């Protein structure tokens, strides 16, 4: 368990580690927005 | 946009990071932002691991890989690896997570806002890939950084609390290392040890005095070679040996990383010293040795004479000899007789497993350890069903050693593929035929026929 | 030119009938050593106590086997991962009993086949080609490392490596399914899609090119004589082939770029077989295929069987019967 | 057995030495285009 | 709880792209 | 304090969400850059301060 | 090039999405209700989680007669009440 | 230009999806085969034919769903919806495995429609019909495995069920009962498949690595133009590379591409013949000379005798649930087992 | 014709695919088929 002051942020901490994968997919959103030029 | 389409850059979108080869400002930003991704994950995973963590369950039952790395450093653990404090795991997670916003900022800054090239702005931060002296200078700068990092581990072990020591007498405990092994016949002796069974090369390192003294040696070697590469230029034999370009230097690091990932895969699989079994679970060899120990203990409690019990094949059902004659556990686990662990080594005499020690001196903590390790063998499914492939659903377990070994085998394999890809491409690019064969001077057309 | 310069010029010479090269100075003796010891051990080796239980398995032709049942048998389970060269044995008779030839063959072969990969880079460098044929060969080479080296390392014994024989290969497969449920592993499934797809795309590319060959011959001759070695014109009509295949499915499912087509022909089997190699190599550390045994449960709690439970029943029969004298304790942990 | 061990070690060292010194013998220049 | 956190984090990426697209940014 | 902790953390979490969106759009819109740089400089030091404020007020709420 | 309208032109137009932001969620919700109302069990004869076995039945209701198979299933279903 | 020629005009219009006369057979039969599989794997049980859950509605995933074969008491019944088993009741028809024969028969006539489509398009565009000829191998495999194999057996029950794990069971059944790996026709199929995958990988890599520099980009795909007369890669350089690496090399591009047809097509045809034998249980199960020797010499062991012990395990452990029409009660003491396990 | 940019369409369609498949993997651990 996190220290009990931080336990409000338990839903947010549960989704934090997947954030790096979103950077890989964000590179494709950006390339699609520029037409894969 | 400079170099951000295929016509101007020569590279398609799917090879679009190759457009950064000669744009050192944006290329720096790519590396700093990617460094922030690593540090983000190290922080975010630790906080995830800590938020899911039950202190009364073992770490290896809970799908944790980063908390055991912190615990092995000596933080937050007591005797036998029980967690005495979760605050050091919270600090390590938070400080990494905050620092990745810092690395993320400068990565984003150099990659979108800063100068595309550093060469006009600064001669010190600018570089040609072909400037061999600038290449060895930055190599020397990073070698010093790594050597200081290796001495940070020595400083943790000697002057800032110690390390978790699974071989500490009277059970595993955090122990301050006072006399690290500085003798180079021991330290470099692991380098000449065979990688095969019973030897195991550097994976066999079995005591923290060897671990700490090796990192002393590595830290001083990396500082020496750091200062050496800052003050030298490559000799002529190295200039005529290597390809001198950015893609080539990438490929050398790719082969280096692939080799290191294969090494770490074997480290986590076999070594129970720097990956303690209280944190990572038993090794593969350990659990098989622990099953043979469990059924020796139970059957000898029922009255069996385990030294004289013949198996179906005529080998000893519990105890037999290794090919050099040491007394070892029988059954299929004869292959794992090189296993060494703190729960087993009390039973082992000069010629192997001691029958008098086995009859009299097996403590209840060893029997508890053998049963726990036998039932937490690193075998399980991709959906994390523990045990053999034929086991029914109930137990939710895949050992961290299996997760760490399999992941790092995959990564080390693809990094070897990347090494081959980039090393072949760097040779063809330096020799000038990476875009294909010139029709007006095709090389095979001026060679004689083979027949 | 001194002798070393004359020697280096010969070694890397593009005029040799088979290219030697620096990888070849390792590839040639190791493969010759592995081949010679293989042929001898396949013909004439005595039986081998593979499972370390004094129960020697006959592998050679002279000791009863045929081509299908013959094998060079993996080394003894008593050896484990220990390095067992000839000079470690007290006699050649002991070396042969303990499965010495297997270790000699696989180590020389894997060293030689790695150098075969480097030799493929090396000649492409000498010929001015692009360098990535050796990346395509890394797919079968990794598979060979997976079954001969990586799987023994994870399981702790060269007795668990793939035997050098046709029936021993099938024994390796059945036992592997029993212990790892490889069919239910997605990396083997990706591997199957690689080889099925590779065979499909081989037949597809072969048929489409053959279908669009330009008429250069009469009826009384083979069409292959319509192509001359080293001619500059292409021998088939790629626009006609794209016009066919783009109408067989739909236009945008068909390649009109031959470079994109041939890259797809390289990429599909290679990536799949790479994944098949990582299947074996990660099941080496016992991360097994998907286990859905007793996953479907009714309202009371009755197990409702699926096809996965039927697979498990087959896996149990393989499990309980394999190496039927080798297990003394109730779990097969490696 | 010792004599076999010394023979094989000598043989292996000889071939490894040819590989290492051979790849050190200006290998990037042995190509049909940039013979620098 | 986690669903609304991931839906906000998952929006923040493509919102950087969409806002830079309509501000004539240096995409 | 205690409200001044989960306020300051949720102020840090919210401000980081404005820095994550607002910094690349400000860096990659070179139109109105001059008014973005003071906004970047301000939110940078405000972010570093809230981290220090949460880290100091961590120890009063344990 | 065969005369029909390009797919990039269709899915980017507003009129496609005016039509399809209703049709696509309506078909999804219709499929959801096919399961959630339980109709899928009745149409296909698939057992609900409480209708594989009678309460003390351990035996599977396997069809054993080709021409009375329809009657065997019906008998197996009457055995569940 | 009667009504037939007007209909022939419309069927062969250049449109996005070509129809043709073959499309009258292909399109409904293929869609019902695909739609029948997606319907059964989403909603239909196998509870009455096999005692198995096999749909998403029951709880199965993509790997475990199947449209399972009918009960063994169905025999080789066509299981028509209006036939004497279902008698028109769609719900009963689904429960009797009527979807399996629905998929197998619509799939069979759909495959016939696909090869007709290959012939029809090849005739219209003016190319030779080698793609239709190569497709006879997947047709031979489907016909032998899903039709001839169960027709030789007791019922449709022993055909593969249309599903991922169901297909894996079929593989394990053929090992334990037929010893199908020992069969030389299967071995020829394995060589054709793995050879074709080798040929796919080796030909694609060779072309891509003997490309002519026809442009300035480092991404070399743009340097091909679909209308060029010239070869995009060097056959001469490819030939010299493989002659020196491997000893032999193709020198005739037409023979090379024929050999790429020939290898996996011949392999699949060879595997079909072995399955036709297994329809009658004409297995390559044993080697008699090894069985005579092993029965009299209890020290004689090969990998072949080891595999038969595995086969005996597979049969005794899987048969009671895999064949629940046999009502096998094998008491635990009859089960073949090794020591400990 | 071209009113919603195709990269927006691809991103929303690609995300809904992720959400639906993500629900399917969630359903592997809850309710039917989860072994509990
Ligand atoms: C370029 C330069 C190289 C090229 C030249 C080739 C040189 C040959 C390379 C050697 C390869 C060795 C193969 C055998 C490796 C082995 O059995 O590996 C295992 C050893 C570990 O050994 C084990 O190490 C153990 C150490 O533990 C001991 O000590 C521990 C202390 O904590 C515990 O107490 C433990 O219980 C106790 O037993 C024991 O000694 C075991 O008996 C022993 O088996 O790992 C190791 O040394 C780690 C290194 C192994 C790396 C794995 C290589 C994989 C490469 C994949 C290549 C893919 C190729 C793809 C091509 C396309
Ligand atoms: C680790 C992942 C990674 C990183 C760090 C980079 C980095 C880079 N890429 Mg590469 N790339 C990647 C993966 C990555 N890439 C992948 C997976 C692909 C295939 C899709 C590519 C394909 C590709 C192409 C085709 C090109 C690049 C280019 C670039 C460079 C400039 C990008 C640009 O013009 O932004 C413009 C886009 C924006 C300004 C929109 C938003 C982007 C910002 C950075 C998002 C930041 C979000 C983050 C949450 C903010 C936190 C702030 C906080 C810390 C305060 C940059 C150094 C370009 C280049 O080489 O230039 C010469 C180029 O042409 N990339
Ligand atoms: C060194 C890398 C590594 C290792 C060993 C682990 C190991 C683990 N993770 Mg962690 N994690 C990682 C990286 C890693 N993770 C990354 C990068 C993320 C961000 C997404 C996470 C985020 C994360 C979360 C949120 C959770 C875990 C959990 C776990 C545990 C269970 C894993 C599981 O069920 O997987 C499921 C298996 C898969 C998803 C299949 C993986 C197959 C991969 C993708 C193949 C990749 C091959 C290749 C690189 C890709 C193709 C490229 C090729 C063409 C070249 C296990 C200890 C769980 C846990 O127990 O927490 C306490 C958990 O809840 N991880
Ligand atoms: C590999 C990392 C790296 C490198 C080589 C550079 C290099 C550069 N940066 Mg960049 N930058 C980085 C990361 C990096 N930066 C990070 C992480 C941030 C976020 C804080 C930035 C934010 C940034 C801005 C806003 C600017 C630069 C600028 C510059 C240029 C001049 C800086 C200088 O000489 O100050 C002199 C250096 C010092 C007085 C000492 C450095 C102080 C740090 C804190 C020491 C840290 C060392 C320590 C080992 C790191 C701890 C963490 C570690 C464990 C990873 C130079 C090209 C300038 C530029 O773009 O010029 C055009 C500029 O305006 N940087
Ligand atoms: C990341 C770390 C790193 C990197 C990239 C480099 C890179 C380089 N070094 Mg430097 N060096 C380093 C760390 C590093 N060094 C450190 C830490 C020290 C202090 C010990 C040195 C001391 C040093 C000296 C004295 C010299 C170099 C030189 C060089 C250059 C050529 C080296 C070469 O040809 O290697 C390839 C190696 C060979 C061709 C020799 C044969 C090696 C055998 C065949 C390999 C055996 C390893 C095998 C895998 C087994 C491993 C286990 C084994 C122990 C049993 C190259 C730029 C040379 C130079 O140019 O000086 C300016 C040089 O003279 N380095
Ligand atoms: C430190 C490691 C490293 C670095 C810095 C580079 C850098 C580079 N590579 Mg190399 N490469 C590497 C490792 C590396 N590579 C490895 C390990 C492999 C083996 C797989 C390769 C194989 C490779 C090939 C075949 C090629 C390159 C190319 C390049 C250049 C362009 C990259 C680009 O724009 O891709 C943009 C990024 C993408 C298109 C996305 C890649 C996605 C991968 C395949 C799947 C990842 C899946 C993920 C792990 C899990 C799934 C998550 C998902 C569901 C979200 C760039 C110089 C190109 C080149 O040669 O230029 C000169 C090129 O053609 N690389
Ligand atoms: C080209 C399209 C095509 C083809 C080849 C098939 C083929 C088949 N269907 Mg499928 N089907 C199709 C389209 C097709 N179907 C479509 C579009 C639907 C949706 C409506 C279906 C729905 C469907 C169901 C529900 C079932 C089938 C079944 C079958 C199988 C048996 C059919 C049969 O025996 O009827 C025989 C009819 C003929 C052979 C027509 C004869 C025409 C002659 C030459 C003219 C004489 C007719 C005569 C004048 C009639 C007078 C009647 C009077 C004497 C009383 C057969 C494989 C059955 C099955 O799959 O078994 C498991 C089944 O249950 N089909
Ligand atoms: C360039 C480029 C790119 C990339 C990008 C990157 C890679 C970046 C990075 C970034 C980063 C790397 C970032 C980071 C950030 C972070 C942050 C933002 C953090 C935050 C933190 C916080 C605030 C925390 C909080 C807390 C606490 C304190 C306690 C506990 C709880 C919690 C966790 C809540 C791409 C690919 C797109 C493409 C284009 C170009
Ligand atoms: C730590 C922290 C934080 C931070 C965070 C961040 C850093 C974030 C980021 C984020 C991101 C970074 C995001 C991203 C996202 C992305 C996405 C969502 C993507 C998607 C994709 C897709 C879906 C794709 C698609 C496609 C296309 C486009 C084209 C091609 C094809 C396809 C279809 C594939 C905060 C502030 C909260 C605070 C608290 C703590
Ligand atoms: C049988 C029958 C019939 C018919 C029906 C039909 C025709 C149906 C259809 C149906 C359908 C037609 C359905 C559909 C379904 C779908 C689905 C179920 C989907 C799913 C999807 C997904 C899940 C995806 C995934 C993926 C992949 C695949 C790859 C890539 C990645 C991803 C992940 C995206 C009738 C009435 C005539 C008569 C009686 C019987
Ligand atoms: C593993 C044991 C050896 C470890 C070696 C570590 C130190 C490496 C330096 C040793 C010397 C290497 O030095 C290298 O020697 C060779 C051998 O003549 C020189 O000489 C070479 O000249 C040219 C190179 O273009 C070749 O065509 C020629 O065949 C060869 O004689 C190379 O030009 C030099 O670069
Ligand atoms: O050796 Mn060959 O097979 Ca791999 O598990 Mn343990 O050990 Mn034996 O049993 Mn199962
Ligand atoms: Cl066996
Ligand atoms: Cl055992
Ligand atoms: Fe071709
Ligand atoms: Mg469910």
């Amino acid at each position: 368990k996190l220290p009990e002051a931080y336990a409000i942020f338990d839903p947010l901490v549960d989704v934090l580690p997947v954030i790096p994968v979103l950077f890989l997919a964000l590179a494709f959103v950006w390339q699609a927005a520029v037409g894969f030029r | 946009a400079t170099n951000r389409d295929q016509e101007s850059s020569g590279f398609a979108w799917w090879a679009g990071n190759a457009r950064l080869i000669n744009l050192s400002g944006k290329l720096l930003g790519a590396h700093v932002a990617h460094a922030g991704l690593i540090v983000f994950w190290a922080g975010a995973m630790t906080l995830f691991e800590l938020a899911h963590f039950i202190p009364e369950k073992p770490m290896y039952e809970q799908g944790l890989i980063l908390i055991p790395h912190i615990a092995t450093l000596g933080w937050g653990v007591g005797p036998g690896g029980e967690v005495v404090d979760t605050f050091p795991f919270f600090v390590v997670g938070v400080v990494h997570l905050i620092s990745s916003a810092v690395l993320g900022f400068g990565g984003v800054y150099h990659a979108i806002r800063g100068p595309e090239t550093l060469e006009e702005y600064s001669s010190f931060f600018g570089y040609d890939w072909k400037d061999k002296n600038k290449m060895t200078t930055i190599l020397g700068f990073h070698l010093i950084v790594l050597g200081i990092g290796a001495l940070l581990l020595v400083a943790k072990a000697m002057f800032f609390g110690g390390l978790y020591d699974t071989w500490a007498p009277g059970g595993g405990d955090v122990r301050v290392i006072t006399n690290p092994t500085l003798d180079p016949r021991v330290i470099f002796g692991y380098l000449l040890k065979s990688p095969f069974g019973g030897e195991g090369w550097i994976v066999s390192v079995n005591n923290l005095e060897d671990v700490v003294g090796g990192h002393i040696w590595i830290g001083l070697i990396c500082i020496a070679g750091g200062i050496w590469h800052i003050l030298t230029t490559p000799f002529g034999w190295a200039r005529r040996a290597f390809i001198w370009s950015g893609e080539a230097y990438l490929s050398y690091s790719l082969g280096a990383l692939s080799m290191m990932g294969f090494i770490a895969t074997c480290f986590v699989w076999f070594n129970n010293t720097v990956y303690p079994s209280e944190f990572y679970g038993p090794t593969g060899p350990e659990a098989s040795q622990a099953q043979a120990m469990t059924f020796l203990i139970r059957d000898q409690k029922l009255g069996a004479n385990v030294g004289s019990a013949q198996g179906p094949t005529g080998l000893g059902k519990y105890l037999m000899r290794s090919p050099t004659g040491e007394i070892i556990f029988g059954g299929e686990t004869m292959r794992f007789w090189d296993f060494r662990g703190p729960w087993l080594e009390p039973l082992r005499g000069p010629n192997g497993l001691d029958l008098n020690k086995i009859k009299n001196d097996i403590q209840p903590w060893q029997e508890r350890r053998a049963a726990e390790y036998m039932t937490h063998a690193p075998l399980g499914s991709l959906n994390s069903v523990g045990g053999v492939a034929t086991e029914i659903n109930s137990v939710n377990f895949v050992s961290p050693r299996s997760w760490l070994a399999t992941s790092h085998f995959v990564l080390a394999f693809f990094f070897l593929v990347g090494h081959l890809w980039h090393a072949g491409r760097a040779r063809a690019a330096a020799a000038g035929f990476e875009k294909g064969i010139d029709r007006e001077s095709e090389p095979v057309l001026s060679m004689p026929s083979l027949d | 030119a001194n002798l070393w310069e004359r020697f280096c010029n010969w070694v890397t010479s593009t005029d040799n009938r088979l290219y030697v090269g620096w990888f070849g100075v390792i590839m040639i003796p190791t493969l010759l050593a592995a081949t010679i010891c293989f042929v001898i051990a396949f013909i004439a080796a005595p039986p081998v106590d593979i499972d370390g239980i004094r129960e020697p398995v006959s592998g050679s032709l002279l000791y009863g086997n045929n081509i299908i049942t013959g094998a060079v048998v993996p080394s003894s389970n008593a050896i484990g991962l220990h390095f067992y060269p000839i000079w470690e044995a007290a006699s050649l008779d002991e070396w042969l009993y303990n499965g010495g030839p297997y270790q000699l063959i696989i180590f020389h072969f894997l060293l030689g086949a790695s150098c075969y990969m480097g030799r493929q880079w090396e000649l492409s460098y000498r010929l001015g080609m692009r360098p990535w044929i050796c990346v395509a060969y890394s797919a079968p080479l990794a598979s060979a490392f997976a079954v001969f080296l990586i799987y023994p390392i994870g399981q702790g014994s060269f007795s668990d490596g793939m035997p050098l024989g046709i029936s021993g290969t099938f024994n390796f497969m059945i036992v592997f399914q029993a212990e790892h449920n490889i069919l239910m592993h997605p990396f083997h499934q990706l591997g199957v899609a690689g080889v099925f797809g590779g065979a499909l795309f081989c037949a597809m590319h072969g048929s489409l090119v053959t279908s669009s060959l330009i008429r250069e011959t009469t009826e009384t001759e083979s069409a292959n004589y319509g192509y001359k070695f080293g001619q500059e014109e292409e021998t088939y009509n790629i626009v006609a082939a794209h016009g066919y295949f783009g109408r067989l499915i739909f236009q945008y499912a068909s390649f009109n770029n031959s470079r994109s087509l041939h890259f797809f022909l390289a990429a599909w089997p290679v990536v799949g077989v790479w994944f098949a190699a990582l299947g074996i190599s990660t099941m080496a550390f016992n991360l097994n295929g998907f286990n859905f045994n007793h996953s479907v449960i009714d309202a009371k709690g009755n197990v409702i069987n699926t096809w996965a439970d039927i697979i498990n029943r087959a896996n149990l029969g393989m499990e309980v019967m394999h190496e039927r004298n080798a297990h003394n304790f109730p779990l097969d942990l490696a | 057995m010792e004599t076999l061990k010394i023979t094989v070690y000598i043989v292996v060292t000889f071939f490894v030495l040819l590989f290492v010194f051979g790849f050190l013998s200006g290998d990037p220049a042995r190509n049909p285009k940039r013979k620098d | 709880a986690q669903l609304t956190m991931i839906a906000m984090i998952g929006i923040a990426g493509p919102m950087i792209i969409f806002l830079l697209a309509v501000r004539r940014g240096n995409l | 304090m205690t409200i001044l902790f989960q306020l300051a953390l949720a102020a840090l979490v919210i401000l980081s969400f404005v820095m994550v969106i607002g910094v690349p759009v400000a860096y990659a819109s070179p139109q109105d850059w001059d008014r973005s740089k003071q906004l970047i400089f301000l939110g940078s030091g405000l972010w570093i301060a809230l981290v220090l404020v949460v880290g100091v007020l961590n120890f009063f709420v344990v | 090039t065969t005369g029909e309208r390009p797919f990039s032109d269709i899915i980017t137009s507003v009129r496609y999405w005016v039509i399809h932001s209703i049709t696509i969620p309506a078909l999804f919700i219709a499929g959801w209700l096919f399961v959630s109302t339980g109709l899928a069990y009745d149409v296909f004869g698939t057992p609900r989680p409480d209708s594989y076995y009678a309460q003390e039945q351990r035996s599977i209701p396997l069809v054993t007669d080709r021409f009375e198979a329809k009657q065997q299933v019906e008998t197996f279903l009457e055995q569940l009440k | 230009r009667g009504w037939f020629d007007i209909l022939d005009d419309w069927l062969k219009r250049d449109r996005f999806v070509f129809v043709g006369w073959s499309g009258i057979l292909l399109f409904p039969c293929a869609y019902l085969a695909l739609g029948g599989w997606l319907t059964g794997t989403t909603f239909v049980t196998s509870w009455y034919t096999h005692g198995l859950a096999s749909s998403y509605l029951e709880g199965c995933n993509f790997l475990t769903v199947a449209v399972s074969t009918p009960a063994n008491s169905m025999g080789h019944s066509l299981l028509l919806l209006w036939g004497p088993e279902a008698q028109g009741d769609f719900t009963r028809w689904c429960q009797l495995g009527g979807l399996w024969t629905f998929i197998a028969l619509h799939g069979a006539f759909g495959l016939i429609g696909f090869m007709l489509r290959q012939f029809e398009i090849a005739r219209l565009v003016g190319v030779r019909p080698y793609n239709a000829i190569a497709f006879s191998a997947p047709i031979a495999v489907f016909v032998s495995v899903f039709l001839i194999y169960p027709l030789g057996q007791s019922s449709w029950f022993f055909a593969p069920s249309f599903g991922v794990a169901a297909i894996f069971r079929f593989l394990l059944f053929f090992q334990g009962f037929h010893n199908w790996t020992l069969n030389p026709f299967h071995m020829m199929g394995v060589a054709g498949v793995l050879g074709g995958a080798l040929l796919c990988a080796i030909h694609g890599a060779t072309v891509e690595n003997t490309l002519f520099q026809d442009g300035e980009g480092a991404s070399t795909f743009r340097a091909f133009n679909p209308t060029q007369a010239e070869e995009t890669y060097s056959m001469v350089t490819a030939n010299r590379f493989w002659s020196q690496i491997f000893g032999i090399a193709f020198s005739n591009k037409r023979w090379l591409h024929f050999f790429m047809l020939f290898v996996p097509v011949t392999g699949l045809w060879m595997s079909a013949i072995g399955v036709v034998g297994l329809a009658l249980n004409l297995r390559s199960y044993d080697f008699i000379s090894q069985e005579i020797r092993a029965a009299e010499d209890p020290e004689f062991e090969t990998f072949y005798t080891k595999n038969l012990l595995l086969n005996e395990g597979i049969r005794a452990w899987m048969a009671p649930q895999d064949q629940p029409h046999e009502n096998f009660v094998f008491p635990e003491e009859v089960l073949p087992r090794g020591n400990a396990l | 014709g071209g009113r919603i940019p195709l990269w927006i369409v691809a991103t929303v369609a690609g995300m809904g695919v992720i959400v639906i498949v993500g629900l399917f993997f969630y359903g592997a651990y809850a309710g039917l088929g989860s072994s509990l």
